[PDB]
């Protein structure tokens, strides 16, 4: 895996809110059924399963974060 | 070779009697039976009676406006045609027979 | 607080909806998002409908992506070179001038078709989260192109489940969610799409004149062909919610009529307009021989439990009795429309009995008891609306209609069938029925209309095959043509004759006087209780 | 009082004076309306300045005098009865119900 | 009734008496019969949700556009921020002029609304008619950063596109359609297309072009063949669900939604000829949909929704077509013994394989049920029957026209009196002329904006970009289907002759109308003068 999932959930915790709510959309974009993915938009919660996310959307998710971290 | 001319013009040949009348009779059957002593019944009717009216006279306008827009755009297409033809006599070269 | 990871990796996030919706937030963030697109991420699942399109639009300009799938073969004709007619003569001639015909200027060039693209791109990631994804879920519980992939339908505010899969185009059916506006009925995916719409449409009401205003129901009579396309639009709606509603884009004939919910909105200082709010319509041909006064009927689920339906019901038996003329719903029919009639037509006719009874008792005292009357089907039929076969067949369902079991044929003076009420208890109780119901009721006095007269048209703005005299003169006056005259001349002038009169009013009163006036029945010509059955 | 039925009576004097010429006004319209087509398809004035538009009938009672193969006399004259725009009113139904 | 017992006739006089479980049956009268069944019905329960949020919260949080000129004309066609509940209301006719909230139609509305009438004659009684989505929200974005210098608004850009759909459906109205040259030139280029390649639309067999769907030459008073005016494109009445033929364009489902592209039919590569939706709304092939057997037509004097789209098996379309071999769409059988070969319907059609629609009309075709009577008899180059020639020079031609197709798609075109313009597209969409941009550039000048000519330029390629998108159906939901179109000058004459005479009628008709309404105004104060009067005369 090229990336590290862990120091990656770190980053996520390190963005802020709308870097937040944009993770959130473009997973609720790219949901594929091999993902397990959960939004409560009624309450506005989402939950993402990292292990089941592809590489695709990880490293893309990772350039996401590389760029709105530093 | 030609056809019907009345089939282009339906609208205002057909439907605007059709409504025409049809508003007319309504009119008349407001009227003849508004009970002349009931002041709801009066006041719908001579209400009911405007509004048709107005109806009748606002219908047999826009066929007239829809008449005025057709007479424009038919012989704006007959310049148009004019125009197509006098062009495509020229690349008859081109055109295959 | 706001984020927390669970040591499984998932990742609990807390945003706010309205901020994830944002239009202007929801396209930046887009176009921002838009270059982190790997293009290797997996499409295990759903294909998206937008990325369908936009690969369409892709392998048709030329510029090689068979990230997918595969490409779609027709395209153009191959001679597209200088050979074509129309690059000699551009827009068939309509402009003159060359320097308003040219097009060296805007025949859109390889670069801007790059720019176009990219537009098209930064907006991917804003359409799923604008149209597929929905504002509101519960989705209770116990390759994809073929069918449909269509979950929610919006209507003035709220969401709605299909019951039937309509014949939208596919642009609009292979999305998620479709927006429908409740006034104009267009029916766009985005809900920018749908917001700048609801800007536009300020023609609040719908078209066509208005026929029935009580409270706040009203009716609209909205004709077939004066208005071609809102007509299409009410139909493809109409099929999410009706199983046989199959004649939904050829409506030149049929004279919907649409019900509403009017409401004055004056929230704003500016605006008080009154919001008629689409609920319910029934499609009525607009001249058949086999007697339909309702050929598609529905109200919206989002509208039920306020009787709407037989509401609407009542008005095209009203409608008819207007006509003076003798109409039935179409004959194939929904299961569930099957019980709604049942239900409706006992109701009917036990109101129809009840208005006898309270007659008759007005002549109580006057006219001797013993003496019984003698209705018809007719007698029926000309103050209710329905056939003479619908009324036997919805007083079978109240079981008042008794016959006698052998057949003394011999004198005809005999008596076959009875109409026998069992119990005034029982029958102002199936009518009761709707006393606890609270429906909305045709109130007749306020419909303000006439029967649609056609001319040689029939009212289509063209010619179909399909009483008797203009169903000959349709025949008749067709002719061949390649790409006994002078009717309703005289329908204002059929005043002359007290056959038919005007109003349902006057209907019913002369009906009712008629056969009060009928001859009476003895109760001694059959009181044998086993006779009748 | 006295004063207030003169005024008002009247003024209804003054109305039904207008009513009745607006009544003769389409009357006479309307005879003139039909009339039209017998002075545009047989001697043509209006409808044509020369014998050309051989279709010079009227909307409402004219199907086939609007076509060029209309040769006859068919639809020369009329009945009181396809008078339609009078019969609107209902005061004008009953003054020919009393005529009749 | 008549079903039940006919010892009673509706006028037969019943005598009235009355002295001083139950489960339901279902009737229907199907084939001729009587049903009978208790009390089951559907019992599905609805569900619904009123959302939470409307698209108020969802406006945009700033305006940054300052429309310094016409504001009134935006904000009067568009909105930016006893007496109304009585009988005295009358009833909203179908011309019921909007004078709602806050309309104060002003002389600056007017003068800003002839002003816009004068910029073209086809704009007068202009109106609003696209909503721009979200990738043209991104395309403003860049304009107004790049030309417009952050001062045109969404209304602006919305306003300058549906000027450009009111100016090019104009020009597509007044499109000549066809005369005797150009027909002779679509027929020749049709008959070549056929004898080259191969045709499934039948045209080309003949200068008479055949039918579509049932590839006939019959048409009589109750059948007639008709054509359209969007493609070459003909169909039996009865074989195609045309129930009424409107007098003038008549054009197909396709022609009529997605107005002109070659859309997927999802059982065939090819995509010409006859079109009809299915339940889900994907144009399928008529003749498609008739020769698979899963796929069934619903309304069978309409023909018009094709369902059976999820009923078909993975085994058909796991089978190939050797004809095209495209892996995709669904493919017929053949009916040789021992075999087991498919291909598309339209494949077989274009190659010329031996196909039989039976002694079965196309309505028992298209009934959804095949009976041991009904043989729908295709077969294979290989298995057609006696008196067929073989099709292997069909199998060429299939294979000329869709490697043609594919040689299409990879190759290029590639590039005083001459004047070689060009206003089409390969998706024979249009493309806006220098006089829709002229005429943008006006209405820039209008609103009174930063105006480059190449900003105008640019927003009409998106624009032409915008309808290639769409794939052929309008941009805007913009309709005059009057067919000027195939007229000809003569008939035009005739047509204009016959409008003065009847404008001359509809004149003195309107003055008829008037003096009616002043009339029944007349008649109105009539009745209440009556009882202004009788109130006092009857009672004291
Ligand atoms: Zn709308
Ligand atoms: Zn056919
Ligand atoms: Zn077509
Ligand atoms: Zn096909
Ligand atoms: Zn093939
Ligand atoms: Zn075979």
């Amino acid at each position: 895996g090229s990336v590290d999932l862990e120091k990656l959930a770190f980053g996520l915790t390190k963005l802020n809110e709308d870097d937040l709510v944009g993770v959130v959309q473009m997973v609720t974009d790219n949901k594929t059924p091999e993902m397990n993915v959960t939004n409560n938009v009624e309450e506005g919660e989402f939950i993402i399963d990292l292990y089941s996310l592809p590489e695709g959307l990880l490293k893309s998710l990772w350039d996401y974060v590389k760029k709105n971290t530093e | 070779s030609d056809s019907d001319i009345r089939y282009s013009f339906l609208s205002t040949l057909d439907h605007l009697p059709c409504e025409l009348i049809r508003s007319l009779r309504l009119m008349q059957t407001i009227d003849l039976f508004k009970n002349e002593e009931d002041e709801p019944g009066m006041e719908r009717a001579c209400r009911d009676l405007l509004l048709v009216a107005t109806y009748i006279n606002d219908l047999v306008d826009d066929q007239i406006h829809f008449l005025k827009q057709h007479k424009k755009e038919l012989e704006i297409q007959k310049s148009v045609t004019k125009n197509f033809n006098s062009s495509l006599e020229n690349i008859k070269s081109k055109l295959t027979l | 607080p706001n984020i927390e990871v669970s040591e499984e990796l998932k990742v609990r996030i807390k945003y706010d909806s309205i901020k994830f919706f944002n239009f202007e937030r929801l396209i930046s963030k887009s176009s921002v998002i838009a270059p982190l697109v790997n293009k290797n991420i997996t499409s295990s699942g759903p294909l998206i409908g937008f990325q369908r399109r936009v690969n369409r639009l892709k392998q048709t300009w030329d510029l090689a992506t068979e990230n997918m799938e595969y490409p779609y073969s027709s395209d153009n004709t191959p001679f597209r070179d200088n050979d074509s007619w129309q690059w000699y003569v551009p827009y068939g001639g309509t402009i003159k001038k060359m320097k308003d015909f040219s097009t060296k200027r805007t025949l859109p060039t390889w670069e801007d078709k790059i720019k176009f693209l990219t537009f098209l791109e930064n907006s991917k990631s804003a359409t799923y989260i604008n149209g597929n994804v929905s504002l509101c879920n519960h989705n209770e519980t116990d390759n994809k192109v073929w069918f449909s992939q269509i979950e929610y339908i919006v209507l003035r505010n709220y969401e709605i489940k299909p019951w039937y899969t309509s014949p939208f185009p596919e642009h609009i059916n292979q999305n998620k969610m479709v927006f429908i506006c409740e006034f104009c009925l267009k029916y766009m995916t985005s809900r920018y799409t749908f917001y700048r719409h609801q800007l536009k449409c300020l023609t609040f009401k719908p078209p066509g004149n208005e026929i029935y205003r009580d409270g706040k129901l009203s009716v609209w009579e909205i004709d077939g062909r004066e208005n071609v396309l809102y007509c299409q639009n009410l139909c493809l709606l109409a099929k999410c919610f009706i199983n046989s509603k199959t004649l939904y884009y050829d409506v030149e004939p049929f004279i919907f009529y649409i019900l509403t919910e009017r409401e004055d909105t004056e929230n704003h200082p500016y605006q008080n307009a009154a919001k008629f709010h689409f609920v319910g319509y029934f499609s009525k041909e607009k001249f058949n021989s086999n007697d339909y006064n309702l050929s598609c009927i529905l109200t919206l689920p989002i509208y039920q439990r306020k009787g709407y339906g037989q509401f609407l019901m009542e008005f095209s038996y009203l409608l008819s009795r207007k006509e003076s003329k003798f109409g039935t719903p179409e004959k194939p029919l929904s299961d569930l429309g099957l019980l709604t009639y049942r239900t409706f037509w006992k109701i009917k006719c036990a109101e129809v009995l009840l208005k006898l009874r309270d007659s008759a008792r007005r002549r109580s005292n006057n006219k001797n008891e013993d003496t019984f009357q003698q209705v018809s089907l007719n007698d029926i039929a000309k103050l209710t609306g329905m056939i003479p076969t619908d009324v036997v067949f919805g007083l079978e369902q109240l079981q008042v209609l008794y016959r006698h079991k052998t057949r003394s044929l011999s004198s005809l003076d005999d008596f076959n069938y009875i109409i026998k009420i069992d119990s005034w208890n029982r029958i102002e109780n199936i009518y009761k029925t709707w006393s606890s119901k609270n429906y909305p009721r045709v109130k007749y006095d306020k419909l303000l209309w006439e029967p649609i007269i056609l001319g040689p048209s029939f009212g289509i703005n063209g010619m179909m095959n399909l009483e008797n005299y203009n169903n000959s003169r349709a025949h008749n006056k067709r002719r061949r043509r390649r790409r006994t005259v002078s009717s309703l001349t005289e329908y204002m002038c059929d005043y002359k004759n007290t056959n038919n009169d005007r109003l349902i009013y006057q209907a019913e009163k002369r009906v009712l006087e008629s056969i009060h006036d009928r001859k009476g029945i003895p109760r001694s010509k059959f009181s044998t209780e086993t006779h009748w059955e | 009082l006295k004063a207030e039925l003169k005024k008002s009576l009247q003024d209804r004097r003054e109305q039904e004076d207008t009513f009745d010429n607006l009544q003769q006004e389409i009357y006479d319209k309307e005879t003139e309306y039909f009339s039209h087509n017998s002075n545009n398809n047989h001697s043509g004035h209006g409808g044509a300045h020369g014998s050309k538009s051989h279709y010079s009938g009227n909307i409402i009672k004219g199907f086939d005098t609007f076509s060029k193969s209309h040769h006859s006399h068919a639809d020369s004259a009329f009945n009181n009865n396809d008078r339609i725009f009078s019969l609107s009113s209902a005061t004008y139904v009953k003054q020919q119900h009393g005529q009749s | 009734f008549q079903d039940f017992y006919p010892d009673l006739n509706a006028d037969t006089l019943l005598p009235f008496i009355v002295p001083l479980k139950s489960v339901q049956t279902k009737e229907l009268i199907f084939k001729g019969r009587v049903t009978t069944e208790p009390l089951v019905l559907k019992k599905n329960e609805v569900e619904f949700q009123k959302c939470k949020i409307t698209t108020n919260e969802l406006k945009g949080k700033k305006n940054p556009y300052c429309v310094r000129f016409n504001e009134s004309f935006i904000s009067r066609y568009y909105h930016i921020n006893k007496e109304f509940d009585g009988v005295e209301a009358p009833y909203f006719t179908k011309f019921s002029s909007k004078e709602a909230p806050n309309i104060t139609i002003s002389t600056s509305t007017k003068s800003a609304i002839q002003k816009f009438a004068s910029i073209s004659p086809n704009l007068v009684n202009f109106k609003p008619q696209y909503d721009m989505d979200e990738q043209d929200e991104l395309y403003l974005h860049y304009l107004n950063k790049r030309y417009f210098k952050d001062q045109m608004s969404h209304e602006i850009f919305e306003i300058l596109m549906t000027t450009l759909e009111t100016e090019w459906f104009h020009i597509e109205k007044h499109i000549p359609s066809t005369n005797s040259l150009i027909a002779r030139h679509n027929i020749l280029r049709d008959c070549k297309n056929y004898e080259l390649y191969g045709s499934d639309d039948g045209t080309g067999l003949s200068m008479d072009q055949a039918c579509a769907v049932c590839l006939g030459t019959d048409s009589d008073n109750l059948n007639t063949i008709v054509f359209c005016d969007g493609c070459d494109i003909a169909v039996h009445q009865e074989c195609y669900g045309i129930i009424f033929i409107p007098e003038g364009k008549w054009l197909c489902r396709r022609c009529m939604i997605s107005k002109n592209n070659f859309a997927t039919c999802l059982m065939c590569p090819s995509h010409t000829g006859a079109f009809k939706q299915t339940d889900t709304g994907s144009w399928v092939h008529n003749i498609c949909a008739l020769w698979l057997p899963e796929l069934y037509f619903s309304n069978l004097h309409y023909m018009e929704p094709i369902e059976g789209v999820q009923n078909v098996s993975v085994s058909r379309w796991k089978l190939n077509c050797y004809i095209c071999k495209k892996k995709m769409g669904a493919c017929i059988q053949c009916f040789q013994r021992n075999c087991f070969t498919a291909y598309h319907v339209t494949c077989a059609r274009r190659a010329g394989l031996y196909m039989s629609k039976g002694k079965c009309t196309i309505q028992e075709l298209a009934s959804n049920q095949f009976s041991q009577k009904y043989s729908v008899e295709s077969f294979c180059h290989k298995h057609a029957p006696r008196g067929w020639q073989t099709s292997i020079e069909g199998i060429n031609k299939a294979r000329k026209y869709f490697s043609l197709l594919s040689t299409l798609q990879t190759e290029t075109p590639q590039h005083s009196k001459f004047n070689k313009t060009i206003w089409k597209t390969p998706n024979q969409t249009p493309v806006a002329p220098h006089v829709f941009a002229e005429i943008l550039q006006k209405v820039v000048d209008f609103f009174g904006l930063a105006n480059p000519p190449a900003g105008a330029f640019d927003i009409c390629k998106y624009w032409s970009m915008k309808r290639e998108l769409t794939g052929g159906t309008p941009l805007t939901a913009c309709f005059e289907n009057n067919s000027l179109g195939s007229l000809t000058e003569e008939q035009v004459q005739t047509r204009i002759d016959f409008a003065n005479d009847q404008l001359e009628d509809l004149y003195r008709l309107k003055e008829l109308t008037t003096l009616v309404k002043k009339r029944t105004q007349a008649s109105n104060s009539l009745s209440r003068s009556r009882k202004k009067v009788f109130d006092i005369v009857k009672s004291p």
